[PDB]
């Protein structure tokens, strides 16, 4: 279908694949354990 | 007597430009031998430099509607707005179409426009539509109008950008008003009578 | 049970696993980049072996990992393999997944352990996984045995016993050099590594 | 509903954000490595 | 949506939740909340327990009680349906399922257009005229 295929290629011009990629590659934070064996777990709601 | 544009026009598109608070009249200009990209004439200094018409000058081949060219891709008429326009470069035989690339004029997002040897696929296709309201969808359009060209492949206007220090032309989001300006008409013509725009010799002693 | 755990578990059973799943077919040409599958084999049969998996989690694993070693060159998955040797005989709850596992690889490759041919391009054992099968099936075997009977599990274990049996050679002659000074180093029941 | 809302936002290209207007911006793994910094940094992800 | 539930087994779970009364929040905790699957008979995973309080605080509203436990008992639906399999028609113990009696099912519910059902034998594999009961609605989905 020609609109659908127009609408695919304006989508896939609008965001770069390398952009796309980049997001998926960037590293998370781990929760670690402090000297007590508490978990000192970063907040969900202030990092990625 | 109001004039209408129809095929087998030749027509030139004009856009105007305020630069450091200075209107300036430019032509979509494209040299179609070694430059597929298409450039800006100035059209407003005439009368310290002349501007080369012989390459700004399109023909409107073909006039159909939206449904007319797609079905034209699944398998003398008056332009009215919202049809899909086929605009032929004169001096290339070339015909205007969105590249699909850039040039990263810093914009992105905006896809060059040049010209294509063929007219298939939906590239080579531009859609007028009214510029103000006095005009609406299937009304006639006449000769001294502003038109707003969108391309058929990727919706984008045909913009007129101000990235750089020089002035661009391209495919893009943001509109621009293209006005119109009539050239010459095939059909009034008369055969074998001097007209504007031609390449002549000029035979002076005794036609030797 | 923190929060970054799950939510990953979540991503990671949604988006990502999912797509593996969708684009499992085209892991066949994979010969040149060995490291990158056996890393993500061992990633995700450890992350299977989770205790916090939800069911549709679990199923999800499930389903990814078969799909993926449902495709793979039968010399590929051999480090699952002497991985999975190891936690088959404990026939724990997460034991079936890995038994549906054997079942259809020993299902799709017999030829490459049975005839010494078999598969013509692919090659054949390197004797390393004919002792490994062995061992396998004896292991699973012994533990079927001394195991109490709960019917689901002897009715998913036989095909799977049957098959590691039909591609074992018949004449296979077990290998006098026995193992010697066997590498325990992730080989282990405490920690796991 | 697809073919209009990404037409609209084509249209209006100031609903993609200040990083993919595409004069000036950065991207999107640009603009979102941005925020993986901003959030650290507590007087900007902050009232102040 | 209610359409998963009925208002003879809706009640129930007003007497289950009831059982705890004050207006509702009062006294209904995540520890409080696991009891009333017990009152049922259900036996939730203890990471079935926090895993739907969070997905919408400790004290759960009915609205939010009823909500939540609506999307997932839609569940052993065919111990019953089992049954109806071969109920519906052929019943002369031949065992051979005849076309003829497909003919009830094209009936479109809501839509009075023809002709896809004959697709419909075209969507079914020919992989061994006969589907069994179950089958037929079976395989065209997941």
């Amino acid at each position: 279908k020609g609109e659908a295929i127009r609408i695919r290629s304006i989508l896939r011009s609008l965001i770069p694949l390398g952009d796309l990629v980049g997001v998926i590659s960037i590293a998370f934070q781990m929760p670690t354990i402090a000297k007590d064996g508490n978990v000192v777990e970063p907040d969900m709601s202030a990092g990625f | 007597e109001i004039q209408f544009l129809r095929t087998d026009d030749e027509v030139v598109l004009q856009c105007t430009a305020t630069i450091h608070k200075e209107q300036q009249k430019l032509c979509l200009a494209a040299e179609g031998f070694g430059n597929r990209l298409c450039f800006l004439e100035s059209t407003s200094n005439s009368k310290n430099v002349p501007p080369d018409l012989s390459i700004c000058t399109f023909v409107l081949e073909q006039s159909l509607s939206v449904r007319a060219l797609q079905e034209m891709l699944a398998n003398h008429r008056t332009l009215l707005y919202g049809h899909a326009i086929l605009l032929r470069h004169s001096y290339s035989g070339m015909y205007l179409c969105c590249l699909s690339t850039s040039r990263s004029s810093t914009d992105k997002l905006a896809f060059d426009v040049g010209l294509q040897e063929d007219t298939t696929g939906e590239a080579c296709w531009w859609t007028i539509h009214p510029a103000s309201k006095q005009r609406s969808e299937g009304e006639k359009v006449r000769v001294g109008d502003d038109l707003i060209l969108v391309s058929v492949s990727s919706e984008r206007y045909l913009h007129l950008s101000y990235g750089n220090g020089s002035l661009h032309v391209d495919a893009a989001f943001q509109q621009t008003l293209w006005s119109v300006a009539p050239i010459s008409s095939g059909s009034e013509a008369a055969q074998g009578y001097l007209i504007g725009g031609d390449v002549l010799r000029l035979l002076h002693g005794h036609m030797d | 049970a923190t929060d970054m755990a799950l939510a990953l578990n979540r991503y990671l059973c949604t988006a990502v696993l999912p797509l593996l799943t969708r684009c499992a077919p085209l892991f066949a040409g994979t010969e040149h980049h060995a490291s990158l599958i056996d890393s993500l084999l061992h990633t995700v049969y450890r992350l299977s072996k989770g205790c916090s998996l939800t069911k549709a989690q679990r199923d999800s694993i499930e389903v990814c990992l078969l799909s993926i070693c449902g495709q793979l060159r039968p010399s590929m998955m051999q480090h699952l393999l002497r991985r999975l040797v190891f936690d088959v005989p404990l026939l724990n709850e997460h034991a079936k997944m890995p038994l549906k596992l054997l079942t259809n690889h020993y299902e799709r490759c017999w030829k490459y352990y049975c005839l010494p041919g078999g598969w013509g391009n692919f090659g054949a054992a390197s004797e390393e996984e004919l002792h490994l099968s062995r061992k396998l099936f004896w292991g699973i075997f012994d533990a079927l045995s001394q195991k109490k009977y709960e019917q689901e599990l002897f009715k998913l274990a036989l095909p799977c016993l049957s098959a590691v049996a039909g591609a074992l050679p018949p004449d296979y002659m077990e290998s006098n050099y026995v193992s010697m000074m066997e590498k325990q180093s992730s080989m282990d029941s405490e920690g796991n590594f | 509903n697809a073919n209009v809302v990404v037409r609209l936002l084509i249209r209006r290209p100031e609903c993609f954000g200040p990083a993919l207007r595409g004069e000036g911006g950065n991207g999107l793994l640009a603009a979102m490595e941005e925020a993986i910094k901003i959030a650290e940094d507590p007087s900007r992800d902050g009232p102040s | 949506m209610a359409d998963q539930l009925t208002e003879e087994q809706i009640a129930e779970f007003k007497e289950a939740f009831s059982l705890f009364d004050k207006d509702g929040d009062g006294t209904i905790t995540t520890k409080e909340l696991g009891t009333v699957m017990r009152s049922l008979g259900q036996n939730p995973t203890e990471a079935e327990l926090q895993d739907m309080i969070n997905e919408v605080n400790g004290t759960i509203d009915f609205p939010e009680f009823l909500t939540m436990m609506a999307r997932k008992m839609k569940d052993t639906d065919s111990e019953e349906e089992i049954r109806e399999a071969f109920r519906v028609f052929d019943k002369d113990g031949n065992g051979y399922i005849s076309a003829a009696e497909l003919r009830h099912v094209m009936t479109n519910l809501g839509e009075k257009l023809t002709d896809e059902e004959v697709d419909e034998m075209i969507r079914e594999a020919d992989i061994d005229g006969q589907v069994n009961y179950e089958e037929f609605v079976q395989m065209m989905t997941a």
